[PDB]
């Protein structure tokens, strides 16, 4: 009964039918950006008991950001060659 | 993407479908190819 | 033999292709007969 | 005149000059007799 | 060859445009340029446009060239 | 149909010109003895790399 | 005209992994799936080493028990410290 | 000190080399009106002159392939003469872009050869009626030196492209240092680097008949 | 009369004006270099004795542009030192 | 239901940059600015550096010798050329 | 072997170092209703309390500085922390972020004080009725340990917070190393390794009062 | 010492900049009195 | 109640809360007494 | 840029204007020596 669904609602044969029906201009990238943050902010932190977890994710995350930048620099030192 | 769709699959459809089925294998055999060779000299430096 | 530094190899295939089978075959494509 | 006019204004004015799609679904729409 | 044909049509604007200024205008220009500092400290030249600003910029280039011409002849 | 000069520019020009040649002849002098001592520093230097190679080939 | 809070908002396993995962796992494997999942992504990252070791892992390990520390120790006392604030500010206005 | 000119360019650190491989998609306008100017009606003879006199030979259903064979012709003829400017990059010699364009050609043409006409694409590789004497000494010759087809399809483009430009630098940084001496020698090394161009001009468009010939018989064959 | 003018018709007072009355989206780039280009080719092209000048332009103009690309690489051989 | 064209457009001057130029140069300094203008800009160039010289100097000037040669000695034939066509397809037709 | 953790990061050739600089700026959100939640009724409480205590001395004209001195200490209080976790970078150890941060406020103070104050600022430079037996080998002193002010102001911070990253790394190495030969070492300087953190934890924190007291005690002084 | 290749100094200074005297000073702006 | 309203609610409440933008145009726009 | 400048020069314009006046000039100044300080390296490593 509508177009644009949840892309878990979509189906795959449709599936196009959803790359095709949403837009991509940056202003909808800004417009997303928010729409996740938001969804963070107010399901686990503004809440009148919020706690580690509330915080603790965006920390381990930024961690794995930070990991990743630094792969290359690290195939030099793997203790044992034929992985 | 609509005017790049209408602008580019409505006049090269019958090419990509109907003939040019036997260039796509074969541009990815040079994928293959492209894939081993990189890898190699990638594995060559590595090393050094 | 800079042609060797594979780096780049990637890219200027994807190009070479993207030219060769899509703006010709629209340009060409159009051009008439007598 | 001419000059005005296109390849669609001679589908127009004479439809035997139509390059067929059918018989010559491909580039240049017909052999090169 | 032809260069006597042009190089004369150039004399011709040379000894009119590449002549150096009297010490009787002196006076017209130091007050032009008196007028155009004028037109500066208030803030009145703001209204001009676009394509008279451009044109004296390019002038006012050209006019600079000739330093580094001293520098050539140096 | 020539276009008279504006005087101000008659006189913007020469000036320039004259303290380019000026600048041009002062840079000249000033320059010449430190390229001089430099280059021919630079040459004692480069005595001492061949002697240096002759008893260090 | 402002709306509302809950009083604590999605519940959490481990302090860092939300729940909905597990139930949104449950008609499969139920419960012992996740956990298995996650041992055997880690045993493989470690054994293709995709994850070299080094000093700053110890590092990591120092700073985490640090926290965790940290945490179960002054966490409702923290808690408690704030709502008192909050409380505090209504009644000095109220 | 040289090889520069081969080294892929990017003003900074972006992508910027599939700019210098589409630009001569647009020394070749298309025409909307049906007469036009002068720089399409030329280009437009032009090419109804050369498909008329290269696809001739091709049955019918090998005569499918005219768009590509003539938009490769023109793409590389574009390409081999514009890289010839001062400062300009030529995306040919970077061999990769050549295998790249070489390969599916030759494998579809030799896969229609073996999905349609398998007994005789297969008899291809013995001659009609030789001796029987030495069949293998023949059926390994012939399929050594049909696997030889793309590889040299492509160096041969490649390294013949290469030579011209690394030999022009090369005259005219020794022209610059005998002029340090002389002044003769100059226009004579001046005079040789004239002939050189225009033999580079012409092997730039030489190479692109070769190459979409080549093809087009190897579609001959195996059609 | 006008608010939005060519950019030499404005003047230098209101310049911020024109600066913000324009509009900037990446539709609006498309939008710019084809009325360039096209302001070009049926000026100097799509006329019926188009000349050397018609096309010399734009090879001219690509030289530069490969020249300026090459600006670093020939900073290592002017043939004086103090320029 | 299409629009004619010119019989030539923009004119110009050296065959490379246009004249407009020139006339909206012409109240200042009228004749004589642009080419001294030019001759100053080139100059400098040259005098800082801003464009050293090597091998690929005479490479460009030989092709652009090549190039003024061919035009200068095959321009209108072309130009005719091309106009025969157009005539004859009118024809031809016609 | 081990700089790398200062060396300048781009995932590939982009802008991207701006980013580990802006994160932070959203770890101390911003309320709208009158209450709010936790995190954010702490650091409000938090900065209350700290203005209260260090914007006493100075006086009216002086208090004008509360926000900048304020987002000074909570920015680099923030970034220094951060920079603890395994691999993340601290974007005030480069140098050059420490010197722009340093002079144009001790410079503005400097001229605060020589705009306003002219006689007294200028009189700063001789302490009251010293002997008048060596006033040059005082005046001299004063003026040139002024300019000694943000060199040292922004150094400090630099190489004191750059130290404990280069000493945990080693630790942790040499604790690997041990390992490989025994068990017991390893705890050594695994708690000792705890020590340090804990120390870091602090320092990271006590630099930034110590920064943004000195200015404010500057700006005491020049107002 | 890779805090003297100097070539990054530019970009890091100017974000500093952007950080410490734009968004700080819009956030904290906004924190409230007792 | 309270936590439904904001610091705008409280200048429609208590004008005397009011943090006054005339004589203390700065942050946190009082002194610190 | 309309929310743009609708977010950052509201608020922040008593600040740039009144008070701020003093840094920016230091600003300039640190420019300055940045320029000279990559000039000076600049220079001796185009040298060697
Ligand atoms: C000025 C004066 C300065 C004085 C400094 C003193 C401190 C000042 C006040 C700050 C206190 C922080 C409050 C707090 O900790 O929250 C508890 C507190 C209690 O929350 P609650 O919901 O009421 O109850 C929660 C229960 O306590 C929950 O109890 P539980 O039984 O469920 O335990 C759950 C726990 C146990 O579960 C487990 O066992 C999981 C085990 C696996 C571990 C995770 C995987 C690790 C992998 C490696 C492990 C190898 C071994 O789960 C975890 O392990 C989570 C830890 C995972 C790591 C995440 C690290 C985030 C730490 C955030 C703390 C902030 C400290 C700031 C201090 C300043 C710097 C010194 O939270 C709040 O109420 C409000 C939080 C306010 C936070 C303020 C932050 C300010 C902004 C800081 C920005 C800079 C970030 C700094 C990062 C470094
Ligand atoms: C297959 C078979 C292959 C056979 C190949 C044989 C040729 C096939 C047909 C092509 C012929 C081209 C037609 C032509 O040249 O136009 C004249 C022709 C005559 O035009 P018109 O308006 O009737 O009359 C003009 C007068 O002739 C004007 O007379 P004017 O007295 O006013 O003389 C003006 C001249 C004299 O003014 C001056 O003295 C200026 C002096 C300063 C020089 C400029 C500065 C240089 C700085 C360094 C100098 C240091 C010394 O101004 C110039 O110097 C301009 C030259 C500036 C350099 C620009 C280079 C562009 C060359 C374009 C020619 C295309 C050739 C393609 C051939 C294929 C490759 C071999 O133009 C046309 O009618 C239609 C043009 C159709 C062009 C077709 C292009 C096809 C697409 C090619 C794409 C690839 C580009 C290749 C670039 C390499």
């Amino acid at each position: 009964p509508l177009k644009d669904r949840r892309l878990l609602e979509v189906k795959l044969g449709e599936l196009p039918s959803w790359i095709l029906m949403r837009d991509f201009t940056p202003s909808g990238i800004a417009g997303a950006f928010q729409r996740g943050y938001y969804r963070y902010y107010n399901k686990y932190v503004n809440v009148k008991k919020g706690s580690v977890a509330g915080l603790s994710m965006v920390l381990a995350a930024y961690v794995v950001f930070n990991y990743c930048r630094s792969y290359k620099e690290l195939k030099h030192e793997r203790l044992r060659k034929y992985h | 993407l609509q005017s790049l769709i209408k602008n580019v699959w409505i006049p090269l459809k019958p090419y990509y479908t109907q003939v040019y089925q036997e260039i796509w294998v074969g541009m990815g055999l040079m994928g293959f190819i492209v894939y081993k060779i990189r890898s190699a000299d990638k594995r060559s430096k590595a090393l050094k | 033999m800079p042609q060797l530094d594979t780096s780049t190899w990637f890219i200027t295939i994807t190009s070479m292709i993207m030219t060769l089978f899509i703006l010709f075959q629209l340009k060409i494509s159009n051009y008439s007969y007598p | 005149p001419f000059d005005q006019m296109t390849i669609e204004d001679l589908n127009e004015v004479f439809p035997e000059t139509k390059l067929d799609k059918k018989k010559y679904p491909y580039w240049p729409h017909r052999p090169i007799e | 060859t032809y260069s006597k044909p042009r190089l004369a049509t150039f004399w011709h604007y040379a000894k009119v445009e590449l002549v150096p200024p009297t010490p009787a205008e002196i006076p017209t220009a130091i007050q032009s340029l008196k007028k155009i500092v004028n037109s500066a400290q208030t803030g009145s030249f703001k209204q001009l446009t676009v394509k008279e600003a451009l044109l004296n910029g390019l002038v006012a280039t050209e006019v600079l060239m000739w330093f580094y011409v001293g520098e050539i002849i140096a | 149909p020539p276009v008279q000069v504006s005087p101000l520019i008659k006189l913007g020009r020469y000036s320039a010109l004259f303290l380019g040649v000026a600048y041009g002849a002062k840079r000249y002098n000033y320059l010449k003895p430190r390229a001089e001592e430099e280059r021919r520093i630079a040459a004692e230097e480069k005595k001492k790399q061949d002697e240096l190679k002759r008893i260090e080939r | 005209p402002v709306p509302p809070l809950p009083e604590h908002g999605g519940k959490v396993r481990l302090g860092l992994i939300p729940e909905e995962f597990f139930q949104f796992l449950y008609p499969k494997t139920g419960v012992t799936g996740p956990y298995v999942l996650g041992t055997g992504l880690i045993l493989y990252l470690l054994s293709k080493e995709i994850y070299v070791i080094t000093a700053e892992t110890f590092s990591a390990i120092s700073t985490i028990g640090v926290l965790v520390y940290i945490v179960k120790k002054y966490g409702a006392s923290i808690g408690a410290f704030a709502d008192k604030l909050n409380e505090q500010k209504i009644a000095q206005l109220e | 000190n040289l090889f520069a000119s081969f080294i892929a360019p990017t003003m900074m650190g972006l992508p910027i080399v599939t700019l210098i491989i589409m630009f001569p998609s647009l020394l070749f306008p298309t025409p909307k009106r049906l007469i036009n100017n002068r720089t399409i009606s030329i280009q437009q003879w032009l090419i109804q002159l050369t498909s008329k006199q290269m696809m001739a030979i091709h049955n019918q259903k090998g005569q499918t392939w005219s768009l590509m064979l003539m938009s490769l012709i023109m793409f590389i003829g574009s390409t081999n003469i514009l890289g010839l400017l001062p400062h300009s990059f030529t995306p040919t010699t970077q061999l990769s872009m050549n295998l790249g364009m070489a390969i599916p050609l030759w494998s579809a043409t030799v896969f229609t050869g073996f999905r349609y006409k398998t007994k005789t694409s297969l008899a291809h590789f013995l001659p009609q009626g030789t001796p029987a004497l030495l069949i293998p000494m023949l059926v390994i010759i012939e399929t050594i030196s049909l696997f030889i087809q793309p590889v040299a399809l492509a160096v041969r483009l490649t390294a013949n492209i290469t030579a011209g430009h690394l030999l022009i630098h090369l005259i005219g940084g020794a022209t610059l240092a005998l002029l340090n001496i002389n002044t003769m020698t100059a226009f004579i090394t001046f005079t040789i680097l004239i002939l050189l161009t225009i033999l580079e001009f012409a092997v730039a468009l030489i190479q692109a008949y070769v190459f979409t010939l080549l093809v087009s018989l190897y579609l001959h064959d195996n059609t």
